[PDB]
């Protein structure tokens, strides 16, 4: 989502 | 040499033990004034931050997501920043102004698979230029030389306060996408060699400003790239850098600077690759561009 993870 | 190092590997197949050695090994330090509330909007990523003690302070509300990456040995200072959002295109010209950069280098496209990556925060037409009136400045297409996998602009940003005005040169990779790695060293290096070539990299300049999406991951191929074939020339001895201590030493800047073992590894195969300049086959450059298929 908004988290480049 | 250093090519020892990698052919074994290689062969081994550690590429991803390595990777995930650094991630453990990085510095961790804290992002306080990243996380305030009031500056939620101005971060793309939740969890990419800059670290409090080398963020880039605008001359201003001070924040902006980008970090001074100052390599005291290499004799070289990036700015990684995060690509611009809608709300911090004013920000970002501000910072290239008031850190007085000569370049930016834009590793990533507006659109990427669908996900929006980043504001279009050049003008795209000389006759419609960008005014961002939060920090008073102006931006003007001037010309560009558009080439197969990267196009090179010459902008004009003034500052609508003094009226000075000052050439930006930007370096827009267009053939790189998240989390993956450029066609081959030579595109890699030939575009890296361009930016060098431009003086936008020279001390007498600010820190060039690098960005991608987040600025960590395609950002930081570039910068360990171009700080390794440094450090070759500086200490004259190519099997002299280590590849993982000069990464882990960035990642005293910014968090997260290399974003998949891939990347890793393409960064062991640009400096291997870049050594053929350095150690004196000035002549290989024209390899690269031949190679990169720059034209048409």
């Amino acid at each position: 989502h908004e988290y480049y993870r | 040499e250093m090519e020892k190092e990698f052919e074994q590997i290689d062969k081994s197949g550690s590429w991803a033990a390595i990777y995930q050695d650094i991630r453990h090994e990085a510095s961790d330090f804290p992002c306080r004034v990243a996380k305030l509330p009031k500056n939620k909007n101005r971060n793309r990523y939740r969890d990419v931050s800059p670290f409090d003690h080398s963020r880039i302070k605008l001359h201003q509300n001070d924040y902006i997501n980008a970090s001074l990456i100052k390599m005291e040995e290499a004799q070289r200072s990036y700015i990684l920043t995060q690509g611009p959002l809608p709300n911090t295109c004013g920000h970002f010209w501000e910072m290239v102004w008031e850190q007085k950069s000569r370049g930016v280098v834009m590793l990533n496209r507006v659109m990427e698979k669908g996900s929006l990556k980043c504001a279009q925060y050049w003008p795209q037409k000389e006759e419609k230029e960008m005014i961002f009136e939060d920090t008073n400045l102006k931006l003007t297409l001037i010309s560009e030389d558009i080439k197969s996998y990267y196009t090179v602009r010459q902008l004009e940003l003034e500052n609508l306060t003094t009226q000075e005005t000052r050439e930006i040169l930007h370096f827009h990779y267009t053939t790189w996408p998240a989390f993956g790695v450029p066609e081959s060293p030579a595109s890699f290096l030939n575009f890296l060699f361009k930016v060098r070539e431009s003086g936008s990299l020279s001390p007498e300049h600010g820190p060039v400003v690098v960005h991608c999406s987040a600025g960590i991951g395609r950002s930081g191929t570039f910068c360990l790239a171009d700080t390794c074939l440094l450090l070759m020339d500086k200490r004259k001895d190519p099997s002299s850098v280590d590849i993982k201590k000069v990464l882990l030493e960035m990642r005293k800047f910014r968090m997260g600077l290399i974003a998949t073992a891939d990347q890793l590894r393409f960064s062991y195969l640009a400096v291997i690759e870049g050594a053929k300049f350095i150690m004196g086959d000035s002549s290989v450059q024209d390899q690269w561009k031949e190679l990169s298929h720059e034209d048409l």
